[PDB]
Protein backbone atom coordinates (compact mmCIF):
# COMPACT_ATOMS: atom_id res chain seq x y z
CA UNK A 1 0.00 0.00 0.00
CA UNK A 2 0.90 3.67 -0.33
CA UNK A 3 -0.65 6.98 -0.50
CA UNK A 4 0.37 8.75 -3.77
CA UNK A 5 0.66 12.27 -4.81
CA UNK A 6 0.06 10.82 -8.35
CA UNK A 7 -3.84 11.43 -8.91
CA UNK A 8 -5.81 8.21 -11.01
CA UNK A 9 -6.32 8.98 -14.59
CA UNK A 10 -10.15 9.53 -14.89
CA UNK A 11 -11.26 8.18 -18.28
CA UNK A 12 -13.06 9.82 -20.85
CA UNK A 13 -15.82 9.42 -23.54
CA UNK A 14 -16.85 10.33 -27.01
CA UNK A 15 -18.76 13.80 -26.85
CA UNK A 16 -20.31 14.02 -30.79
CA UNK A 17 -19.38 10.35 -31.40
CA UNK A 18 -21.52 7.30 -29.59
CA UNK A 19 -19.58 5.01 -27.64
CA UNK A 20 -20.23 1.60 -26.57
CA UNK A 21 -20.30 -0.01 -23.04
CA UNK A 22 -16.88 -0.62 -23.34
CA UNK A 23 -15.62 2.92 -23.60
CA UNK A 24 -14.49 2.97 -26.95
CA UNK A 25 -16.27 5.36 -29.74
CA UNK A 26 -17.54 5.39 -32.88
CA UNK A 27 -19.18 7.44 -35.30
CA UNK A 28 -23.17 8.39 -35.37
CA UNK A 29 -23.00 7.33 -39.07
CA UNK A 30 -22.97 3.71 -37.85
CA UNK A 31 -25.42 3.81 -35.23
CA UNK A 32 -28.16 1.12 -36.46
CA UNK A 33 -25.93 0.86 -39.68
CA UNK A 34 -27.17 -3.34 -38.61
CA UNK A 35 -23.70 -4.53 -38.84
CA UNK A 36 -22.19 -4.95 -35.19
CA UNK A 37 -19.62 -1.81 -35.18
CA UNK A 38 -19.07 -1.73 -31.22
CA UNK A 39 -16.29 -4.53 -31.33
CA UNK A 40 -18.56 -6.73 -28.47
CA UNK A 41 -21.51 -4.98 -27.12
CA UNK A 42 -23.11 -3.64 -30.42
CA UNK A 43 -24.71 -1.13 -28.29
CA UNK A 44 -25.21 0.13 -32.02
CA UNK A 45 -27.96 -2.04 -32.97
CA UNK A 46 -29.78 -1.82 -29.66
CA UNK A 47 -33.64 -1.27 -29.61
CA UNK A 48 -33.65 0.17 -33.26
CA UNK B 1 3.60 20.24 -20.79
CA UNK B 2 1.26 18.44 -23.03
CA UNK B 3 -0.22 16.16 -21.02
CA UNK B 4 0.32 16.99 -17.27
CA UNK B 5 -2.12 15.18 -15.12
CA UNK B 6 -0.44 12.19 -16.03
CA UNK B 7 2.72 12.86 -13.45
CA UNK B 8 2.98 14.17 -10.28
CA UNK B 9 2.13 17.68 -9.37
CA UNK B 10 3.36 20.20 -6.76
CA UNK B 11 0.02 22.28 -8.23
CA UNK B 12 0.76 25.10 -4.89
CA UNK B 13 3.21 27.66 -6.32
CA UNK B 14 7.28 27.79 -5.17
CA UNK B 15 8.21 30.76 -7.44
CA UNK B 16 7.05 34.26 -6.48
CA UNK B 17 6.75 38.10 -6.79
CA UNK B 18 7.15 39.92 -3.40
CA UNK B 19 3.76 42.06 -3.08
CA UNK B 20 2.84 44.78 -5.87
CA UNK B 21 4.53 48.07 -4.94
CA UNK B 22 1.67 50.63 -3.49
CA UNK B 23 0.37 53.59 -5.56
CA UNK B 24 -0.67 57.39 -4.21
CA UNK B 25 -4.35 57.67 -3.58
CA UNK B 26 -5.14 54.04 -4.74
CA UNK B 27 -4.76 50.24 -4.01
CA UNK B 28 -4.10 46.78 -5.34
CA UNK B 29 -7.78 45.43 -6.14
CA UNK B 30 -6.62 42.02 -5.10
CA UNK B 31 -4.81 40.58 -2.02
CA UNK B 32 -3.29 37.69 -0.16
CA UNK B 33 -0.25 36.21 1.39
CA UNK B 34 1.74 35.56 -1.92
CA UNK B 35 1.51 36.05 -6.00
CA UNK B 36 2.92 33.43 -8.06
CA UNK B 37 5.47 34.02 -10.77
CA UNK B 38 2.83 34.75 -13.76
CA UNK B 39 -0.07 35.59 -11.47
CA UNK B 40 -2.33 39.26 -12.40
CA UNK B 41 -3.04 42.00 -10.41
CA UNK B 42 -5.43 44.74 -10.86
CA UNK B 43 -5.03 48.52 -9.13
CA UNK B 44 -7.94 50.73 -8.40
CA UNK B 45 -7.50 54.40 -7.60
CA UNK B 46 -9.54 55.45 -4.17
CA UNK B 47 -12.29 57.25 -3.80
CA UNK B 48 -12.86 60.40 -6.44
CA UNK C 1 -15.59 -31.86 4.96
CA UNK C 2 -17.13 -29.43 7.06
CA UNK C 3 -19.99 -28.13 9.13
CA UNK C 4 -21.79 -24.81 9.86
CA UNK C 5 -24.40 -23.42 12.88
CA UNK C 6 -26.85 -19.76 12.57
CA UNK C 7 -25.51 -17.44 14.64
CA UNK C 8 -27.32 -14.09 16.83
CA UNK C 9 -25.14 -11.46 16.80
CA UNK C 10 -25.83 -7.69 15.90
CA UNK C 11 -22.99 -6.24 13.98
CA UNK C 12 -22.97 -4.17 11.14
CA UNK C 13 -23.31 -5.13 7.77
CA UNK C 14 -22.57 -3.38 3.99
CA UNK C 15 -24.01 -6.31 1.91
CA UNK C 16 -26.07 -3.88 -0.39
CA UNK C 17 -23.72 -3.43 -3.57
CA UNK C 18 -26.10 -1.78 -5.59
CA UNK C 19 -27.84 -3.41 -8.39
CA UNK C 20 -27.90 -0.21 -10.84
CA UNK C 21 -29.48 -2.24 -13.81
CA UNK C 22 -32.37 -4.57 -12.49
CA UNK C 23 -32.46 -7.45 -10.33
CA UNK C 24 -33.02 -10.95 -12.06
CA UNK C 25 -35.78 -12.18 -9.42
CA UNK C 26 -34.82 -15.91 -8.74
CA UNK C 27 -30.51 -15.50 -9.59
CA UNK C 28 -30.03 -12.15 -7.71
CA UNK C 29 -27.68 -11.43 -10.74
CA UNK C 30 -28.12 -8.06 -12.39
CA UNK C 31 -28.35 -7.13 -15.61
CA UNK C 32 -27.56 -3.65 -17.81
CA UNK C 33 -31.41 -2.15 -18.77
CA UNK C 34 -30.63 -1.82 -22.77
CA UNK C 35 -30.49 -5.87 -22.03
CA UNK C 36 -34.53 -5.94 -20.61
CA UNK C 37 -36.42 -6.79 -23.87
CA UNK C 38 -33.25 -7.51 -26.27
CA UNK C 39 -35.17 -10.54 -27.04
CA UNK C 40 -32.47 -12.65 -25.04
CA UNK C 41 -32.32 -14.69 -21.86
CA UNK C 42 -29.92 -12.49 -19.49
CA UNK C 43 -31.07 -13.05 -15.96
CA UNK C 44 -30.66 -17.08 -16.43
CA UNK C 45 -34.31 -17.81 -15.53
CA UNK C 46 -36.07 -15.52 -18.56
CA UNK C 47 -37.08 -12.80 -15.52
CA UNK C 48 -35.59 -9.78 -17.68
CA UNK C 49 -37.95 -10.36 -21.17
CA UNK C 50 -41.60 -10.32 -18.09
CA UNK C 51 -43.80 -7.56 -19.47
CA UNK C 52 -42.06 -6.54 -22.62
CA UNK C 53 -43.85 -3.73 -24.15
CA UNK C 54 -42.42 -4.11 -27.02
CA UNK C 55 -39.01 -6.75 -27.79
CA UNK C 56 -36.28 -5.85 -29.85
CA UNK C 57 -34.42 -8.78 -31.64
CA UNK C 58 -30.80 -8.37 -33.08
CA UNK C 59 -29.25 -11.70 -34.83
CA UNK C 60 -30.65 -11.78 -38.27
CA UNK C 61 -29.65 -15.22 -38.83
CA UNK C 62 -29.96 -18.54 -36.56
CA UNK C 63 -26.42 -18.91 -34.77
CA UNK C 64 -24.48 -21.70 -33.09
CA UNK C 65 -22.48 -21.31 -30.10
CA UNK C 66 -18.75 -22.19 -31.06
CA UNK C 67 -18.21 -25.79 -29.78
CA UNK C 68 -17.34 -26.23 -26.34
CA UNK C 69 -18.04 -22.62 -25.58
CA UNK C 70 -20.24 -23.32 -22.28
CA UNK C 71 -17.85 -26.25 -21.66
CA UNK C 72 -14.58 -23.69 -21.29
CA UNK C 73 -17.00 -21.57 -19.17
CA UNK C 74 -16.24 -23.54 -16.25
CA UNK C 75 -13.56 -23.34 -13.88
CA UNK C 76 -10.48 -26.22 -13.17
CA UNK C 77 -8.97 -27.95 -10.09
CA UNK C 78 -5.75 -27.70 -11.77
CA UNK C 79 -4.67 -30.90 -9.45
CA UNK C 80 -6.76 -33.40 -10.54
CA UNK C 81 -6.28 -31.63 -14.64
CA UNK C 82 -10.50 -31.46 -14.48
CA UNK C 83 -13.47 -28.64 -15.27
CA UNK C 84 -15.41 -28.99 -12.11
CA UNK C 85 -18.25 -26.10 -12.59
CA UNK C 86 -19.55 -23.08 -14.28
CA UNK C 87 -18.75 -19.98 -13.64
CA UNK C 88 -18.75 -17.64 -16.35
CA UNK C 89 -22.10 -17.02 -18.43
CA UNK C 90 -21.47 -18.61 -21.71
CA UNK C 91 -25.00 -18.15 -22.21
CA UNK C 92 -24.52 -14.15 -22.37
CA UNK C 93 -24.67 -11.85 -25.12
CA UNK C 94 -24.51 -8.25 -24.03
CA UNK C 95 -26.35 -7.11 -27.11
CA UNK C 96 -23.45 -9.24 -29.39
CA UNK C 97 -24.75 -10.94 -32.62
CA UNK C 98 -21.60 -10.47 -34.14
CA UNK D 1 -31.72 31.40 -26.87
CA UNK D 2 -35.25 29.96 -25.56
CA UNK D 3 -36.63 29.36 -21.97
CA UNK D 4 -35.40 26.48 -20.56
CA UNK D 5 -35.12 22.99 -21.38
CA UNK D 6 -33.37 20.60 -24.06
CA UNK D 7 -33.59 18.04 -26.55
CA UNK D 8 -30.12 16.30 -24.60
CA UNK D 9 -27.90 17.03 -21.90
CA UNK D 10 -25.56 18.47 -23.98
CA UNK D 11 -28.25 20.93 -25.48
CA UNK D 12 -29.51 22.00 -22.03
CA UNK D 13 -26.62 23.56 -21.63
CA UNK D 14 -26.10 24.90 -24.84
CA UNK D 15 -29.57 26.45 -24.69
CA UNK D 16 -28.69 27.83 -21.53
CA UNK D 17 -25.99 29.70 -23.14
CA UNK D 18 -23.34 28.06 -21.44
CA UNK D 19 -20.90 25.51 -22.66
CA UNK D 20 -19.46 22.68 -20.65
CA UNK D 21 -15.65 19.89 -20.76
CA UNK D 22 -16.58 16.75 -19.04
CA UNK D 23 -15.81 13.38 -19.53
CA UNK D 24 -19.38 11.72 -18.51
CA UNK D 25 -19.91 11.18 -22.29
CA UNK D 26 -21.25 14.51 -23.71
CA UNK D 27 -19.82 17.50 -26.00
CA UNK D 28 -21.68 20.62 -27.02
CA UNK D 29 -18.98 20.63 -29.60
CA UNK D 30 -22.06 18.66 -31.48
CA UNK D 31 -24.04 21.70 -31.42
CA UNK D 32 -25.04 25.23 -33.15
CA UNK D 33 -27.73 28.02 -33.04
CA UNK D 34 -29.56 29.85 -35.30
CA UNK D 35 -29.66 33.91 -35.34
CA UNK D 36 -32.15 34.08 -32.40
CA UNK D 37 -35.69 34.93 -32.10
CA UNK D 38 -37.30 32.87 -29.58
CA UNK D 39 -39.30 35.85 -27.49
CA UNK D 40 -39.43 35.08 -23.98
CA UNK E 1 -16.63 5.32 -14.92
CA UNK E 2 -16.35 6.17 -11.50
CA UNK E 3 -14.46 9.37 -11.35
CA UNK E 4 -16.14 12.27 -12.84
CA UNK E 5 -16.33 16.18 -13.64
CA UNK E 6 -17.91 19.01 -15.22
CA UNK E 7 -16.52 22.65 -15.90
CA UNK E 8 -18.70 24.91 -17.36
CA UNK E 9 -18.23 28.37 -18.34
CA UNK E 10 -20.18 30.58 -20.55
CA UNK E 11 -20.43 29.34 -24.51
CA UNK E 12 -18.09 32.49 -25.22
CA UNK E 13 -15.26 33.75 -23.19
CA UNK E 14 -15.43 38.33 -22.96
CA UNK E 15 -12.31 39.63 -22.89
CA UNK E 16 -11.58 41.69 -19.87
CA UNK E 17 -15.05 40.09 -18.16
CA UNK E 18 -14.13 38.23 -14.97
CA UNK E 19 -15.23 35.19 -16.14
CA UNK E 20 -17.15 33.03 -13.17
CA UNK E 21 -15.69 29.25 -14.02
CA UNK E 22 -17.25 26.25 -12.09
CA UNK E 23 -15.68 22.99 -11.78
CA UNK E 24 -17.74 19.78 -10.11
CA UNK E 25 -16.26 16.61 -9.39
CA UNK E 26 -18.19 13.12 -8.47
CA UNK E 27 -16.56 9.57 -7.34
CA UNK E 28 -14.19 10.92 -5.02
CA UNK E 29 -13.72 10.64 -1.05
CA UNK E 30 -10.72 12.94 -0.87
CA UNK E 31 -10.19 16.26 -1.55
CA UNK E 32 -7.33 17.91 -4.27
CA UNK E 33 -7.12 20.73 -6.30
CA UNK E 34 -6.63 22.17 -9.90
CA UNK E 35 -5.85 24.97 -11.84
CA UNK E 36 -8.50 25.83 -14.17
CA UNK E 37 -6.51 28.44 -16.82
CA UNK E 38 -7.66 30.16 -19.62
CA UNK E 39 -4.48 30.14 -22.30
CA UNK E 40 -2.92 30.47 -25.46
CA UNK E 41 -4.33 29.18 -28.87
CA UNK E 42 -3.10 26.93 -30.87
CA UNK E 43 0.26 27.24 -29.13
CA UNK E 44 -1.25 26.39 -24.96
CA UNK E 45 2.10 28.12 -23.42
CA UNK E 46 0.90 30.93 -22.33
CA UNK E 47 -1.84 32.01 -19.36
CA UNK E 48 -3.88 34.69 -19.88
CA UNK E 49 -5.30 33.93 -16.11
CA UNK E 50 -5.63 30.84 -13.74
CA UNK E 51 -6.73 29.93 -10.66
CA UNK E 52 -6.06 27.13 -8.02
CA UNK E 53 -9.39 26.06 -7.09
CA UNK E 54 -9.63 23.84 -3.65
CA UNK E 55 -12.37 20.60 -4.39
CA UNK E 56 -12.91 19.52 -0.88
CA UNK E 57 -15.50 17.68 1.17
CA UNK E 58 -16.56 20.80 2.74
CA UNK E 59 -17.73 22.03 -0.23
CA UNK E 60 -18.92 18.75 -1.65
CA UNK E 61 -16.68 19.08 -4.65
CA UNK E 62 -17.53 22.45 -6.13
CA UNK F 1 15.39 -0.72 -33.33
CA UNK F 2 13.02 0.72 -34.72
CA UNK F 3 13.33 2.79 -38.04
CA UNK F 4 10.56 6.08 -36.86
CA UNK F 5 9.78 7.88 -34.03
CA UNK F 6 6.83 10.12 -33.23
CA UNK F 7 6.41 12.85 -30.35
CA UNK F 8 2.55 13.90 -29.16
CA UNK F 9 3.05 17.61 -29.80
CA UNK F 10 1.26 20.87 -29.22
CA UNK F 11 0.29 22.80 -32.77
CA UNK F 12 1.97 25.72 -33.76
CA UNK F 13 -0.93 27.33 -36.84
CA UNK F 14 -4.67 26.34 -37.96
CA UNK F 15 -5.15 23.04 -40.34
CA UNK F 16 -6.02 24.43 -43.70
CA UNK F 17 -7.11 21.64 -45.54
CA UNK F 18 -10.26 21.69 -47.58
CA UNK F 19 -14.32 20.19 -47.79
CA UNK F 20 -15.17 18.83 -51.32
CA UNK F 21 -18.05 20.17 -53.17
CA UNK F 22 -17.19 18.19 -56.15
CA UNK F 23 -19.52 19.95 -58.46
CA UNK F 24 -22.97 17.90 -58.38
CA UNK F 25 -21.11 14.20 -57.92
CA UNK F 26 -22.72 12.23 -55.35
CA UNK F 27 -20.72 12.66 -51.85
CA UNK F 28 -20.72 9.11 -49.99
CA UNK F 29 -20.89 9.38 -46.35
CA UNK F 30 -16.79 8.01 -45.97
CA UNK F 31 -16.22 11.03 -48.23
CA UNK F 32 -15.97 9.64 -52.03
CA UNK F 33 -17.78 11.33 -54.65
CA UNK F 34 -18.96 9.29 -57.25
CA UNK F 35 -20.24 10.10 -60.60
CA UNK F 36 -24.03 11.80 -60.61
CA UNK F 37 -25.12 8.45 -63.07
CA UNK F 38 -25.14 5.99 -60.01
CA UNK F 39 -27.75 8.04 -57.75
CA UNK F 40 -30.22 5.24 -57.07
CA UNK F 41 -27.81 3.03 -58.85
CA UNK F 42 -28.65 -0.17 -57.79
CA UNK F 43 -25.53 -2.08 -56.61
CA UNK F 44 -23.88 0.00 -54.33
CA UNK F 45 -21.04 2.33 -55.72
CA UNK F 46 -20.09 3.87 -52.46
CA UNK F 47 -19.33 0.86 -50.23
CA UNK F 48 -21.37 2.97 -47.81
CA UNK G 1 -58.58 30.30 -29.00
CA UNK G 2 -58.49 26.23 -29.02
CA UNK G 3 -55.63 23.65 -28.81
CA UNK G 4 -55.33 19.79 -30.01
CA UNK G 5 -53.26 17.74 -28.35
CA UNK G 6 -51.87 13.90 -30.18
CA UNK G 7 -49.51 12.93 -27.13
CA UNK G 8 -47.35 9.48 -28.28
CA UNK G 9 -46.42 6.74 -25.87
CA UNK G 10 -43.56 5.08 -24.98
CA UNK G 11 -44.36 2.31 -27.18
CA UNK G 12 -46.71 2.58 -30.81
CA UNK G 13 -49.77 3.73 -28.41
CA UNK G 14 -50.71 7.54 -29.87
CA UNK G 15 -53.32 8.80 -27.34
CA UNK G 16 -55.03 12.47 -28.29
CA UNK G 17 -56.16 14.68 -24.81
CA UNK G 18 -59.79 16.15 -25.36
CA UNK G 19 -59.57 19.67 -27.29
CA UNK G 20 -59.42 22.94 -24.88
CA UNK G 21 -60.43 26.30 -25.32
CA UNK G 22 -59.29 29.56 -23.62
CA UNK G 23 -59.15 33.59 -24.59
CA UNK G 24 -55.69 35.11 -25.07
CA UNK G 25 -55.52 38.08 -22.19
CA UNK G 26 -56.28 41.84 -21.75
CA UNK G 27 -53.24 43.30 -20.54
CA UNK G 28 -51.01 40.32 -20.88
CA UNK G 29 -51.63 38.99 -24.49
CA UNK G 30 -51.23 35.20 -23.23
CA UNK G 31 -53.42 32.15 -24.16
CA UNK G 32 -52.00 29.76 -21.34
CA UNK G 33 -52.78 26.17 -21.09
CA UNK G 34 -52.03 23.15 -18.87
CA UNK G 35 -52.22 19.29 -20.22
CA UNK G 36 -51.28 16.19 -18.41
CA UNK G 37 -49.44 13.41 -19.98
CA UNK G 38 -49.18 9.90 -19.67
CA UNK G 39 -46.33 8.92 -17.84
CA UNK G 40 -44.57 7.12 -20.75
CA UNK G 41 -44.97 10.00 -22.99
CA UNK G 42 -42.25 10.53 -25.76
CA UNK G 43 -43.49 12.76 -27.68
CA UNK G 44 -46.10 15.44 -28.39
CA UNK G 45 -47.33 16.53 -31.76
CA UNK G 46 -50.22 19.58 -30.96
CA UNK G 47 -52.00 21.77 -33.02
CA UNK G 48 -53.49 25.49 -32.05
CA UNK G 49 -55.79 27.68 -33.84
CA UNK G 50 -57.62 30.76 -33.68
CA UNK G 51 -61.24 29.70 -32.68
CA UNK G 52 -62.68 33.39 -33.10
CA UNK G 53 -66.26 32.90 -34.60
CA UNK G 54 -65.84 35.98 -37.41
CA UNK G 55 -63.13 33.75 -39.07
CA UNK G 56 -64.09 31.63 -42.07
CA UNK G 57 -62.32 28.86 -40.80
CA UNK G 58 -60.31 27.82 -43.44
CA UNK G 59 -58.52 31.08 -43.49
CA UNK G 60 -58.72 31.07 -39.91
CA UNK G 61 -54.75 31.42 -38.55
CA UNK G 62 -53.21 27.94 -37.31
CA UNK G 63 -49.61 26.62 -36.09
CA UNK G 64 -48.53 23.06 -35.33
CA UNK G 65 -45.94 22.73 -32.76
CA UNK G 66 -43.92 19.71 -31.13
CA UNK G 67 -42.28 18.59 -28.35
CA UNK G 68 -40.05 15.82 -26.96
CA UNK G 69 -39.00 14.16 -24.05
CA UNK G 70 -35.09 14.96 -22.87
CA UNK G 71 -33.87 11.87 -24.23
CA UNK G 72 -31.84 10.30 -21.81
CA UNK G 73 -29.63 7.17 -23.01
CA UNK G 74 -29.70 5.93 -19.42
CA UNK G 75 -33.57 6.95 -19.38
CA UNK G 76 -32.31 9.14 -15.98
CA UNK G 77 -33.90 12.43 -15.81
CA UNK G 78 -33.76 16.00 -13.55
CA UNK G 79 -37.22 18.00 -13.56
CA UNK G 80 -37.26 21.18 -12.63
CA UNK G 81 -40.78 21.25 -10.60
CA UNK G 82 -41.98 24.85 -11.78
CA UNK G 83 -45.65 25.73 -13.28
CA UNK G 84 -44.34 28.36 -15.46
CA UNK G 85 -45.24 31.43 -13.65
CA UNK G 86 -46.08 34.52 -15.88
CA UNK G 87 -45.25 37.32 -12.60
CA UNK G 88 -41.69 38.15 -11.45
CA UNK G 89 -39.62 37.17 -7.84
CA UNK G 90 -39.91 40.43 -6.23
CA UNK G 91 -35.77 41.62 -4.93
CA UNK G 92 -34.49 39.49 -2.24
CA UNK G 93 -37.29 37.03 -1.69
CA UNK G 94 -36.62 33.13 -1.32
CA UNK G 95 -36.95 31.15 -4.60
CA UNK G 96 -39.67 28.37 -4.21
CA UNK G 97 -38.72 25.61 -6.97
CA UNK G 98 -38.39 22.32 -5.73
CA UNK G 99 -36.44 19.48 -8.03
CA UNK G 100 -36.87 15.81 -8.78
CA UNK G 101 -33.85 13.36 -9.96
CA UNK G 102 -36.35 10.93 -11.45
CA UNK G 103 -33.98 7.88 -12.14
CA UNK G 104 -33.10 4.10 -12.24
CA UNK G 105 -29.48 5.02 -10.29
CA UNK G 106 -31.35 7.20 -7.48
CA UNK G 107 -29.04 5.51 -4.94
CA UNK G 108 -25.44 7.03 -6.35
CA UNK G 109 -27.40 10.73 -6.04
CA UNK G 110 -26.28 12.00 -3.30
CA UNK G 111 -26.48 15.67 -4.65
CA UNK G 112 -27.67 17.84 -7.38
CA UNK G 113 -26.53 21.02 -8.75
CA UNK G 114 -27.23 24.34 -9.86
CA UNK G 115 -26.16 27.37 -11.45
CA UNK G 116 -27.57 31.05 -12.48
CA UNK G 117 -26.90 33.21 -15.10
CA UNK G 118 -27.77 36.48 -15.34
CA UNK G 119 -27.14 38.44 -18.33
CA UNK G 120 -24.26 36.37 -19.73
CA UNK G 121 -22.42 34.96 -16.56
CA UNK G 122 -22.37 32.71 -14.08
CA UNK G 123 -23.60 34.65 -10.51
CA UNK G 124 -24.42 31.99 -8.36
CA UNK G 125 -23.71 28.19 -7.67
CA UNK G 126 -24.61 25.58 -5.39
CA UNK G 127 -25.08 22.12 -4.24
CA UNK G 128 -28.18 20.35 -3.11
CA UNK G 129 -28.77 17.24 -1.26
CA UNK G 130 -31.19 14.32 -0.10
CA UNK G 131 -32.97 13.74 2.30
CA UNK G 132 -33.98 10.28 4.20
CA UNK G 133 -37.39 10.70 2.81
CA UNK G 134 -35.98 10.41 -0.54
CA UNK G 135 -36.64 13.98 -2.25
CA UNK G 136 -33.81 16.55 -2.22
CA UNK G 137 -33.55 19.95 -0.84
CA UNK G 138 -35.31 22.69 -3.19
CA UNK G 139 -33.81 26.01 -4.51
CA UNK G 140 -34.35 28.31 -1.90
CA UNK G 141 -31.67 30.49 -1.75
CA UNK G 142 -32.98 34.80 -2.54
CA UNK G 143 -33.20 36.49 -5.34
CA UNK G 144 -30.37 38.27 -5.37
CA UNK G 145 -29.61 41.93 -6.77
CA UNK G 146 -27.12 40.45 -9.46
CA UNK G 147 -29.82 38.59 -11.20
CA UNK G 148 -32.67 41.71 -11.58
CA UNK G 149 -33.23 42.21 -15.55
CA UNK G 150 -33.67 38.55 -15.87
CA UNK G 151 -31.74 35.26 -14.69
CA UNK G 152 -31.99 31.42 -16.12
CA UNK G 153 -31.51 28.54 -13.37
CA UNK G 154 -29.75 25.36 -14.78
CA UNK G 155 -29.59 22.32 -12.86
CA UNK G 156 -27.75 19.28 -13.39
CA UNK G 157 -26.69 15.61 -11.73
CA UNK G 158 -24.02 13.28 -12.99
CA UNK G 159 -24.82 9.32 -12.43
CA UNK G 160 -23.15 6.07 -13.12
CA UNK G 161 -24.85 3.03 -14.06
CA UNK G 162 -23.07 0.01 -13.32
CA UNK G 163 -20.32 0.96 -16.30
CA UNK G 164 -21.61 4.11 -18.50
CA UNK G 165 -22.09 7.62 -16.65
CA UNK G 166 -24.39 10.48 -18.43
CA UNK G 167 -24.78 14.04 -17.69
CA UNK G 168 -28.18 14.60 -16.34
CA UNK G 169 -29.85 18.51 -16.61
CA UNK G 170 -32.74 20.49 -16.55
CA UNK G 171 -33.25 24.23 -17.30
CA UNK G 172 -35.44 26.90 -16.37
CA UNK G 173 -36.16 30.94 -17.11
CA UNK G 174 -36.83 32.80 -14.05
CA UNK G 175 -38.48 36.41 -14.61
CA UNK G 176 -37.25 39.01 -11.80
CA UNK G 177 -38.00 42.41 -10.72
CA UNK G 178 -36.58 45.26 -12.35
CA UNK G 179 -35.73 47.17 -9.25
CA UNK G 180 -31.91 48.27 -8.38
CA UNK G 181 -29.17 47.81 -5.84
CA UNK G 182 -28.46 51.38 -6.02
CA UNK G 183 -32.33 51.62 -5.17
CA UNK G 184 -32.22 55.42 -6.85
CA1 LIG H 1 -32.81 -9.99 -22.14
Amino acid sequence: SCEPTRGCPTEEGCGERFRCFSGQCISKSLVCNGDSDCDEDSADEDRC
Amino acid sequence: LLEPHCFPLSLVPTEFCPSPPALKDGFVQDEGTMFPVGKNVVYTCNEG
Amino acid sequence: DKEVEDCVTNRPCRSQVRCEGFVCAQTGRCVNRRLLCNGDNDCGDQSDEANCRRIYKKCQHEMDQYWGIGSLASGINLFTNSFEGPVLDHRYYAGGCS
Amino acid sequence: CGAGGGLNNANVFHLAGLTFLTNANADDSQENDEPCKEIL
Amino acid sequence: QEQTYVISAPKIFRVGASENIVIQVYGYTEAFDATISIKSYPDKKFSYSSGHVHLSSENKFQ
Amino acid sequence: APLVAFQPCIPSKLCKIEEADCKNKFRCDSGRCIARKLECNGENDCGD
Amino acid sequence: VTLNAQTIDVNQETSDLDPSKSVTRVDDGVASFVLNLPSGVTVLEFNVKTDAPDLPEENQAREGYRAIAYSSLSQSYLYIDWTDNHKALLVGEHLNIIVTPKSPYIDKITHYNYLILSKGKIIHFGTREKFSDASYQSINIPVTQNMVPSSRLLVYYIVTGEQTAELVSDSVWLNIEEKCGNQL
